[PDB]
Protein backbone atom coordinates (compact mmCIF):
# COMPACT_ATOMS: atom_id res chain seq x y z
CA UNK A 1 0.00 0.00 0.00
CA UNK A 2 1.19 3.48 -0.94
CA UNK A 3 1.96 5.83 1.94
CA UNK A 4 0.10 9.05 2.56
CA UNK A 5 3.08 10.97 1.16
CA UNK A 6 3.15 8.93 -2.07
CA UNK A 7 -0.55 9.47 -2.64
CA UNK A 8 -0.16 13.22 -2.13
CA UNK A 9 2.72 13.33 -4.63
CA UNK A 10 0.54 11.53 -7.19
CA UNK A 11 -2.19 14.17 -6.77
CA UNK A 12 0.39 16.92 -7.13
CA UNK A 13 1.89 15.32 -10.26
CA UNK A 14 -1.47 14.77 -11.99
CA UNK A 15 -2.83 17.10 -14.69
CA UNK A 16 -6.00 18.01 -12.80
CA UNK A 17 -6.94 21.65 -12.26
CA UNK A 18 -5.46 23.24 -9.14
CA UNK A 19 -8.72 23.51 -7.19
CA UNK A 20 -9.47 19.86 -7.91
CA UNK A 21 -5.99 18.98 -6.63
CA UNK A 22 -6.47 21.10 -3.53
CA UNK A 23 -9.78 19.50 -2.62
CA UNK A 24 -8.39 15.98 -3.09
CA UNK A 25 -5.56 16.87 -0.72
CA UNK A 26 -8.07 18.14 1.83
CA UNK A 27 -9.99 14.87 1.58
CA UNK A 28 -6.75 12.94 2.08
CA UNK A 29 -6.23 14.48 5.53
CA UNK A 30 -9.62 13.10 6.61
CA UNK A 31 -8.75 9.55 5.56
CA UNK A 32 -7.94 7.29 8.50
CA UNK A 33 -6.29 3.89 8.33
CA UNK A 34 -4.51 1.71 5.79
CA UNK A 35 -7.74 0.29 4.36
CA UNK A 36 -9.38 3.66 3.64
CA UNK A 37 -6.14 5.07 2.27
CA UNK A 38 -5.99 2.12 -0.14
CA UNK A 39 -9.58 2.75 -1.20
CA UNK A 40 -8.72 6.44 -1.62
CA UNK A 41 -5.83 5.56 -3.91
CA UNK A 42 -8.07 3.29 -6.01
CA UNK A 43 -10.75 5.93 -6.60
CA UNK A 44 -8.05 8.53 -7.22
CA UNK A 45 -6.78 6.39 -10.11
CA UNK A 46 -10.21 6.50 -11.76
CA UNK A 47 -10.15 10.29 -11.58
CA UNK A 48 -6.56 10.63 -12.81
CA UNK A 49 -7.38 8.51 -15.86
CA UNK B 1 -15.90 9.68 14.57
CA UNK B 2 -12.52 9.42 12.87
CA UNK B 3 -13.69 6.44 10.81
CA UNK B 4 -17.00 8.12 9.92
CA UNK B 5 -15.14 11.23 8.78
CA UNK B 6 -12.91 8.97 6.68
CA UNK B 7 -15.98 7.18 5.28
CA UNK B 8 -17.55 10.51 4.34
CA UNK B 9 -14.32 11.62 2.62
CA UNK B 10 -14.43 8.48 0.47
CA UNK B 11 -18.08 9.23 -0.39
CA UNK B 12 -17.11 12.75 -1.43
CA UNK B 13 -14.25 11.32 -3.47
CA UNK B 14 -16.60 8.83 -5.11
CA UNK B 15 -18.87 11.71 -6.16
CA UNK B 16 -15.94 13.46 -7.83
CA UNK B 17 -15.11 10.29 -9.74
CA UNK B 18 -18.75 10.01 -10.76
CA UNK B 19 -19.08 6.52 -9.30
Amino acid sequence: GASRSVIRSIIKSSRLEEDRKRYLMTLLDDIKGANDLAKFHQMLMKIIM
Amino acid sequence: QDSRRSADALLRLQAMAGI
